[PDB]
């Protein structure tokens, strides 16, 4: 579950901190949340390797554009350069990214799915617990949102994702990012999945497994005398 | 002199002179003769042996059923040129089912001379060609000089001593234009203009190359004891 | 320098007028043909004693019906002669014939003027 | 003395073919100035037609690259044309890949590092051309960047170029030495040219009809060319103050 | 649901504002006319990347035509569209309209069928909810029609067009191309669905 | 066409000099003055902006980039060969390093990257050397602080403090003098002022005087907060006012 | 010096000697005119018989571009034709892709660009040819001029090759005495008159006459050759004019 | 899919004679029940008395004509005009089949 | 899924 | 054309030799002197660093003695930017030995493929040749302990003591005076060091002005450490030699 | 497998 909420004076995208292998859960923690330049972030929903690798690639190139025009980046300029890409290999990086920023030009708040196609909204929701997000944005958004109310409608549409959907689960990561100032990344936001204290410590008594051998490991390099 | 070391370099005066190097490669070549009528075309050649061992060297190649040209300067320039005709022909005739025409097969010659004059590494061709063909307009005699020039003409001479052949025909002109539905009496004035090249030697049965295209007439070359007849 | 396809003012060229005086410091090979057949002989020009001149191969087959005498820098000749063989056999494939003499020559000289920069 | 040919260093650490496209720049003959107002930036070059077999309207060196960005060139018109078409499509190319319009100075650099190129491969010649590029940035705002042979760039709070230019730069230079601010104060663009047109007059100490003039301007969203009749405007209002 | 009109003053682009996967509405507010030239605009239908990745081509191409060349005309905006919709027929899913004034040519209307084929046509319908209206469009049609007439004519033909197809729906945008300029019309389901 | 210009542009003379390099490094003496000297808790790298017209803004030229957040370059010689040298150089920063390994790279290894370059031009067909000296200064983890030079040869060399172009003769003289291995960054800052003053003619102010440190981390610079490792740049280019306020205490 | 032996270097002066070399072949060959009229354009050049031999009418030197641009240039006669040649590409490329017939001034700069290319490198020559062409587009006649050095400018009439001077001097005259403009019937005698006037220059060998003219009247905005009667009128408006 | 093969019908028939040989084919061309022409000549005069015919997929057939009518041409103008043998032509014939080993000639060839 | 009026 | 430009860098001399081979050597002269001596019991690289500073950061500096891998190390006399991409070329030739084999490349097969780089730019491609001469130390499991040298026309021989650079005629003749079979690492330590100190063109040999470096099985049992002389370490072994 | 909200 990934959305991004456009408020008054900037833009706030919020993701789940769950991936998975089939129906197993290999991350509790996962960071959806990336860093394309300072003040442009994006929400990766999808193939987790293809998110990474595609935000990171156009986030080093727009790094190389920033320096060679002076200019701090633009959102389209990051959304342009993902199309383009994921265009070229024809859906087969499945990146569905949620694409926000502000810039000299002001706040930014697109969606991009892994064929190329990219669309522009003041909210927005993508992944498996979309429906069940933009279930509650519907409900719950109006035009004119405050910083603290967008920030509420973002958690509350990601909680419904967590949930209500079995491919999203434990915390909440928000990033703001209000126009002149520095975008601020709320890793762990809200924290509504702590598990609790198991019934048995499972510490065993040392000597219970059966050892056949012991060896030290040399890690250090070839040594002088 | 400081202009002549490749053919990318213009002279203070505008000339080419790799270019006018080529041309002279012409002038050393033996004598041939082109004439036509309404109805025929006409190639007259004097071949050149090496000594009285040796073969005369060949100068008239066939392109097609309706086209031919002689030589005059390097063989082996002549040999791809007319290789490039060939498949020109070819390609008119499997593609649109249409033979060349002949105007058109002088500006294919032109604009593939041209190339080989203004890129670097590469050198002119050394071999100026006449080519003659019976069309959808009637009989045709073009002259191609390696500059690219191609010019179509009722008669010419190229090689050694070819100015004595062109004066002749400058006469004749209203004379041999006239010779129509008669190919033996165009080839008789295409030998008496060529007899007007010739030096100590004579149009012996060996020596002498003909060829002929017209209306009813595929392009034949005629070598040996077929143009005894003629001498 | 000067280009290696050079025309010389009397429109010659250079490279090739040059190759030409390389031939005439060649040892000597004679043809002579008749109506029975054709002849072909060579000068060896061992440059020492020692050599094993039996080893000096300047009469070299091309097919059955065509053979072949070289006169020159006859270390250029291997690639021409490898040409001719591939030539006269690749026709063979093709037309189930033997080549024309005068169709192989014409073969081999076509690779001449394969030269420039 | 191969070293004077093809762009390789001579012993004094120069480049000559770059010295001598820098000559050819003023081939042409013809001087161009460039000024900033508030709200734009206006560009004025000489024109010369001296034959009268021309049609005079073809005979321009001033190029509209994009919708934004106006381009006036001193050198040959071959060189011109060239740097023109390769300036609209790096401009075209740039604006679809990352979305928004190439900036003045950005094309500025991007040229001048083509020309950089020229300087260091020898099979290219440099273009015998000094590029002034012109537009109102959505960010800095007014905008002079100039380009030459050497691959060199710089912004400017204003210019000039061509045979006489230190004339005209020493002219432009002591009006900003008396107002004390890097631009033209003054609301409408039509007032910019006619101070261009006026300090040309001054620093040439010649007169100008409207067929002897070409002019530029750039506002907010489009560069554009005034026509004869426009510049004719433009010279009555001098004329009369 | 797509359309382009020739009327008297210029031409109008209708279209809705649906986006789907399967049966999620994955946008209700899409702009489906897009700006390829100051006059001269386009309705895509058909595949949402393959639609907007053209549409972003065709626009480098005469930013680029008008560089050199000036205004292009919209039968030059037409080609260029075709050209990339017949040349890569066997990877795209594009139907497009293409609409555009001139001065000289006034209002014109060309539609870029699946093949890449071009047809000019005094109006132009396309997209899964134009079959629902191929009768109501072809009967109610009239050449020289006004602003007010034309309007009227695409609003109560796309009203049609939502009601009866699943894929369309939202708001009906529509952008008039005339010698005044260029106007944004937007109609809401309270307005168009009571008609 | 095609470049036909396959053979090297630089070669050996009958003196085992390379007349290329050489006439490079000319190049690099008529260039105007730039140094680098090394402290304790930082680097400073300054250069004169010799202005072609005082109708240019000398501003919009850099001659101090950024090549990463930790590394910075300044140079003497031929400015566009410099411009093009930075652009090369901030994206095998990246080709090279940053997305192989996720970080950026060190000092030495950038250096050497952009030494390569510098060589291929040295050698390569139809091209002639790159002529600019560049020095380098740089932190990273590992190594600490770094300054290094780089000539148009493609060889390299690291410097406790040294100067490049015009009047570099002198200025090392003036350097060897002050320089101690106990210097505090604003001590290398005034020390540079001071030695940057002798090979000017003209103004000397914060408007025709360009210097950047690398120094702390400057987490005000970063653009973004949340991210405890990432504490920001520490390249900094000092502000025209912040340059004038030292050559009171000068 | 050894400036003027490699294409594409500059001199001291700034000056491209190859390209000044290339405008002497230009110089040498024969006179070609351009003549711009009201609703279109004429063009006319000089055929020297250098022999009777030459079959009257046959060596057709004017070519068209597309079916709207006629070519005429004086100089190296086959770098002409490979500079039609380019044209014809790009003519056929454009209309390939933009439906229309390419614009005069379009199509002028195509062969600008293409000229100037062969400035740039040391491993061309520059072209040895001046090209006179143009035609009607949709904005109307166009007259362009385009020399070695890859410069073109729009031309109320254009003239070169060895009687250029003396043409120049005959169109300035036109140009003077019909401010208001010329027809394309008038222009073609016009044409004729300036051929054979400017054969001053080349009065050794006697020569042939070739015209053609786009007209949006006369032609429907077509490139065609001057044939027949109309030719016929023509030699006689020039011939009484040089009596 | 796109098939790229069809059935044109139509049969030859070659016999061979002490001092003669004859090649004989109907002229009827027909696609699935449809009869597409009654006159269509299917057996060709190649030149150097020899007559070929191709029988199958008609455009096949047309192009291996086209193939062997050009091979004769080439023949003449490499060899000095000699004369092309039957069994010269059958070994030419066999190498220009053989070149669309994998993407063949449906053609029945008989000369 | 893929994006399709 | 471009032929007009050309020096040709590859051709012969009418006596037979190779211009730019013979011109690159006449570069390399001018360098600073690399010795190499081979014992029974390990190698030494002695190298001299060129006019230095009392500026150059010395602790972090490396111009003459780079590692290959962990068994094989290189003294450069030439261009050192020219060493450095000829010496990355030859780490991934080592990796990609080991990579294939699972086994150290052998000293001779890693100097082979470098000197037959070298010989390439010699006979085709018409770029000048890499104006540099390597001393090879290097140990594998074949012939233990081997010091070989290379040079611009590709070349190569092993050697009991070396030099490359400048003096070589000189710096060769007292290795060949005081050289012997049986001698030891500690030996030949002092022998590279007393012979650098008479070839120097330099007023004195100080720490300051050296790069040093032995490959030992002086490591911990049957194995080989590679030692590269730290600037404390350079100054202490010229006190205990008694040069300073 | 591969990771995949
Ligand atoms: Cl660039
Ligand atoms: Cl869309
Ligand atoms: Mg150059
Ligand atoms: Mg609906």
């Amino acid at each position: 579950t990934i959305v991004g909420v456009k408020f008054n004076n900037g833009v706030v995208i919020a993701a789940d901190t769950r991936s998975t292998q089939g129906p197993i859960v290999a991350d509790k923690n996962c960071a959806k949340l990336h860093r394309i330049s300072p003040k442009i972030w994006c929400a990766g929903a999808g193939t987790a390797a293809d998110t990474e690798a595609v935000t990171q690639l156009i986030g080093s190139n727009i790094e190389l554009h920033s320096l060679y025009t002076s200019r701090e980046p633009r959102v389209v300029s990051a959304l342009q350069m993902l199309k383009q890409h994921l265009f070229k290999y024809q859906g087969h990086i499945g990146a569905y990214l949620i694409v926000a920023g502000v810039d000299p030009t002001g706040s930014h708040l697109f969606s991009i799915h892994a064929h190329g196609s990219t669309d522009v909204g003041y909210y927005l929701s993508l992944g498996s617990g979309s429906l069940a997000a933009m279930a509650v944005l519907e409900s719950h958004w109006k035009q004119d949102l405050t910083k603290e109310e967008a920030i509420k409608l973002a958690s509350d549409a990601i909680q419904a994702g967590i949930w209500n959907d079995l491919g999203s689960g434990s915390n909440v990561d928000v990033c703001v990012m209000e126009i002149g100032k520095d975008a601020e990344y709320l890793r762990n936001y809200l924290t509504p999945n702590v598990r609790e204290e198991k019934q048995k410590s499972y510490k065993f008594p040392r000597g219970t497994t059966a050892v056949l051998k012991e060896s030290i490991v040399n890690i250090c390099d070839i040594q002088e005398e | 002199n400081n202009y002549d070391g490749d053919t990318v370099t213009f002279s203070p005066t505008g000339r080419l002179f790799q270019v006018e190097y080529a041309l002279e490669a012409i002038k050393q070549g033996s004598v041939t003769v082109g004439l036509r009528s309404n109805t025929h075309a006409v190639l007259v050649a004097l071949k050149r042996n090496a000594d009285e061992l040796s073969s005369y060297q060949k100068k008239i190649i066939k392109c097609d059923e309706h086209m031919g040209l002689s030589l005059a300067g390097l063989a082996p320039d002549a040999r791809v040129l007319s290789n490039y005709l060939r498949q020109q022909c070819n390609y008119s005739s499997l593609v649109f089912n249409r033979k060349l025409a002949v105007e058109r097969a002088g500006h294919l010659l032109c604009d593939k001379a041209q190339k080989n004059t203004q890129s670097y590494g590469g050198r002119p061709y050394g071999v100026g060609l006449l080519i003659i063909g019976y069309d959808k307009s009637g009989a045709h005699l073009l002259e191609f000089q390696p500059s690219g020039n191609v010019t179509e003409l009722y008669g010419t001479a190229i090689g050694a001593r070819s100015q004595g052949a062109k004066t002749y025909l400058e006469r004749t002109l209203d004379t041999f234009i006239k010779i129509d539905g008669n190919p033996d009496e165009l080839i008789k004035a295409g030998v008496e203009a060529i007899s007007q090249s010739l030096r100590d030697e004579s149009l012996t049965v060996d020596n002498l190359s003909i060829a002929i295209v017209g209306k009813d007439t595929p392009f034949t070359i005629y070598d040996g004891e077929a143009v005894a007849k003629y001498i | 320098d000067r280009g290696v396809s050079t025309f010389s003012p009397e429109g010659r060229l250079f490279q090739v007028e040059y190759s030409l005086e390389a031939i005439k410091l060649g040892s000597t090979a004679i043809g002579i043909a008749t109506k029975e057949g054709v002849v072909l002989g060579v000068e060896k020009r061992a440059t020492s004693p020692l050599l094993e001149s039996d080893s000096i191969e300047k009469i070299v087959e091309i097919d059955r019906h065509i053979g072949c005498a070289m006169s020159g820098l006859t270390a250029d000749a291997r690639s021409m002669i490898e040409h001719a063989r591939t030539a006269a056999v690749t026709h063979n494939l093709y037309y189930d014939e033997d080549i024309n003499v005068e169709s192989l020559t014409q073969s081999v000289c076509d690779l001449a003027l394969r030269f420039g920069e | 003395g191969y070293d004077r040919h093809i762009t390789i260093f001579s012993p004094e650490g120069r480049l000559y073919q770059v010295e001598y496209a820098f000559k050819a720049t003023n081939q042409t003959n013809i001087n161009s100035l460039a000024v900033r107002g508030k709200d734009c930036t206006v560009v004025i070059s000489q024109k010369k037609v001296p034959d009268k077999l021309l049609d005079p309207t073809t005979v321009s060196y001033i190029f509209c690259i994009s919708r934004t960005i106006g381009m006036v060139v001193n050198g040959p018109i071959p060189d011109a044309r060239n740097a023109a078409l390769r300036a609209k499509a790096e401009a075209a190319e740039f604006r679809y890949k990352y979305g928004y319009d190439m900036p003045c100075d950005v094309l500025a650099k991007r040229m001048a590092n083509l020309s950089q190129i020229y300087t260091q491969r020898a099979y290219m010649r440099p273009l015998g051309v000094i590029l002034t590029f012109v537009s109102v940035d959505e960010e800095l705002g007014p905008s002079i960047y100039k380009t030459d042979p050497a691959g060199y760039y710089v912004g400017y709070k204003a210019t000039a170029t061509g045979p006489k230019q230190q004339e005209i730069t020493t002219n432009l230079e002591n009006h900003f030495k008396k107002s004390k601010i890097d631009h033209i104060n003054e609301e409408s663009w039509e007032k910019v040219v006619e101070f261009a047109i006026t300090h040309m007059i001054d620093a040439l100490g010649t007169e100008f009809s409207k067929n002897d003039l070409e002019v530029g301007v750039a506002t907010k969203d489009k560069f554009f060319t005034l026509s004869a009749e426009n510049i004719e405007e433009r010279l009555v209002a001098i004329a009369e103050q | 649901s797509i359309m382009a009109v020739t009327f008297k003053d210029g031409v109008i682009l209708g279209a809705d504002s649906r986006t789907t996967t399967g049966a999620y509405i994955a946008n209700r507010v899409t702009d489906k006319l897009t700006r390829v030239h100051d006059k001269i605009w386009c309705c895509r239908s058909g595949s949402a990347a393959d639609t907007q990745a053209i549409a972003d081509i065709v626009q480098y191409h005469l930013e680029l035509y008008t560089s050199q060349y000036g205004t292009p005309s919209t039968e030059t905006a037409a080609s260029v569209f075709k050209e990339l919709c017949y040349e890569n027929k066997d990877n795209l899913t594009a139907g497009i309209i293409v609409a555009g004034y001139d001065d000289k040519n006034k209002g014109e209307v060309y539609t870029i069928p699946l093949g890449g084929s071009v047809h000019k046509l005094p109006y132009a319908i396309a997209g899964s909810g134009s079959t629902f209206i191929y009768g109501y469009c072809d009967k109610n049609f009239r050449e020289n029609m006004s602003k007010e007439e034309t309007v009227d004519f695409i609003k109560h033909s796309l009203s049609q067009a939502i009601k009866w197809d699943g894929s369309s729906g939202g708001v009906i945008r529509m952008v008039v191309l005339t010698a005044a300029g260029v106007e944004r019309l937007i109609f809401y389901p309270d307005e168009y669905e009571q008609l | 066409m095609t470049d036909r210009y396959s053979f090297s542009l630089t070669t050996f003379s009958p003196s085992g000099k390379l007349g290329q390099i050489d006439y490079a490094l000319t190049a690099v003496k008529q260039g105007v003055t730039s140094l680098g000297i090394k402290a304790t808790n930082g680097v400073v790298i300054a250069t004169e902006k010799k202005s072609s017209s005082p109708l240019a803004m000398s501003e919009t030229l850099s001659k101090v980039s950024l090549l990463t957040p930790d590394i910075g370059a300044v140079y003497s010689g031929m400015g566009p060969d410099y411009r093009v040298l930075v652009d090369k150089s901030r994206k095998v920063a990246h080709t090279s390093y940053k997305r192989i390994y996720g970080e950026y790279p060190p000092t030495k290894l950038l250096v050497s990257e952009v030494a390569k370059i510098m060589q291929e031009a040295t050698q390569s067909g139809g091209v002639r050397p790159f002529g600019v000296s560049l020095l380098i200064a740089g932190h990273d983890e590992f190594n600490g602080f770094s300054l290094y030079q780089v000539d148009p040869s493609g060889s390299y060399f690291p410097w406790k403090a040294t100067a490049i172009g015009k009047g570099s003769v002198a200025a090392k003289t003036f350097l060897e003098k002050r320089w101690n291995d106990e210097l505090e960054l604003e001590d290398a800052i005034h020390i540079a002022l001071l030695t940057l003053k002798e090979s000017v003619e003209g103004e000397f102010n914060g408007d025709t005087i360009e210097l950047a440190i690398i120094g702390d981390e400057n987490p005000d610079l970063l653009g973004y907060t949340g991210i405890p490792t990432d504490k920001g740049p520490r390249f900094r280019k000092l502000t025209s006012q912040e340059i004038n306020d030292r050559l009171e205490a000068l | 010096t050894g400036y003027d032996l490699s294409n594409s270097v500059f001199s001291p002066d700034g000056r491209n000697f190859q390209v000044e070399y290339a405008v002497k072949a230009v110089e040498n060959g024969t006179t070609s005119i351009g003549i711009k009229c009201n609703d279109g354009v004429v063009f006319a050049v000089e055929k020297l018989i250098t022999s009777k031999l030459l079959v009257p009418q046959k060596n057709v030197k004017i070519q068209v571009v597309d079916r709207h641009i006629g070519c005429v240039y004086s100089g190296l006669i086959p770098d002409g034709r490979h500079l039609v040649n380019r044209g014809r590409e790009e003519a056929a490329s454009f209309k390939k892709l933009y439906k229309t017939p390419i614009p005069i001034p379009a199509f002028a700069d195509r062969l600008g660009q293409y000229v100037q290319a062969h400035t740039l490198y040391n491993s061309v020559r520059p072209f040895g040819v001046s090209t006179i062409f143009g035609g009607v587009d949709k904005n109307g006649a166009h007259l362009y001029m385009l020399e070695p050095s890859g410069s073109y400018w729009g031309y109320k009439g254009a003239a070169t090759g060895k009687g250029r001077q003396s043409a120049k001097a005959e169109l300035e005259k036109l140009v003077d005495h019909h401010p208001e403009g010329l027809s394309a019937r008038e222009a073609v005698k016009q044409a004729a008159k300036i051929i054979y006037l400017a054969h001053e220059d080349n009065k050794e060998k006697d020569f042939e006459l070739e015209i053609s003219w786009c007209s949006l009247s006369e032609t429907n905005g077509l490139h065609k050759f001057v044939k027949g009667d109309l030719l016929q009128e023509a030699i006689d408006f020039a011939q009484k004019e040089i009596n | 899919q796109f098939n790229p093969y069809g059935d044109n019908g139509g049969t030859i028939l070659g016999i061979a004679g002490e001092d003669f040989a004859v090649l004989a084919g109907d002229t009827r061309n027909i696609t699935d029940y449809s009869i597409n022409s009654r006159y269509e000549p299917k057996v060709f005069d190649c030149g150097d008395n020899i007559v070929m015919s191709a029988n199958g997929f008609a455009a096949d057939g047309d192009a291996l004509v086209k193939r062997f009518k050009n091979s004769v041409k080439w023949y003449h103008f490499d060899h000095n005009d000699k004369k092309l043998s039957i069994n010269s032509a059958a070994r030419n014939i066999q190498h220009l089949l053989y070149g669309k080993r994998f993407f063949p000639y449906y053609v029945h060839t008989i000369i | 899924x893929f994006l399709f009026x | 054309g471009s032929r007009r430009y050309d020096s040709r860098t590859t051709i012969f001399s009418p006596e037979g030799r190779l211009y730019q081979v013979e011109y690159a050597l006449e570069s390399i002269s001018h360098a600073g002197t690399a010795i190499g001596i081979m014992a029974s019991d390990g190698i030494v690289l002695a190298a001299e660093r060129k006019v230095t500073s009392t500026l150059l950061e010395q602790d972090t500096s490396t111009e003459k003695l780079y590692k290959l891998n962990d068994k094989i190390a290189v003294a450069v006399a030439g261009l050192t930017a020219d060493a450095e991409i000829l010496i990355n070329t030859a780490r991934i030739h080592a990796q990609n030995y080991l990579k294939t084999y699972n086994e150290d490349i052998p000293v001779e097969i890693l100097v082979r493929r470098l000197s037959d780089i070298k010989q390439g730019y010699t006979q085709h491609g018409g770029l000048r040749p890499f104006g540099v001469s390597f001393i090879y130390a290097g140990y594998d499991d074949r012939y233990g302990y081997q010091l070989y040298t290379s040079n611009p026309s590709g070349n190569y021989t092993g050697w009991k003591a070396i030099s490359v650079g400048a003096n070589t005629s000189a710096a060769q003749t007292l290795l060949q005076m005081d050289y012997k079979d049986d001698m030891k690492v500690d030996d030949a330590i002092e022998l590279a060091l007393k012979t650098l100190s008479k070839t120097t063109d330099s007023s004195a040999l100080t720490y300051d002005r050296l790069e040093f470096a032995t490959i030992r099985k002086g490591a911990n049992d049957g194995e080989v450490y590679q030692k590269i002389f730290k600037p404390q370490e350079i100054k202490d072994i010229l006190v205990k030699t008694g040069i300073t």
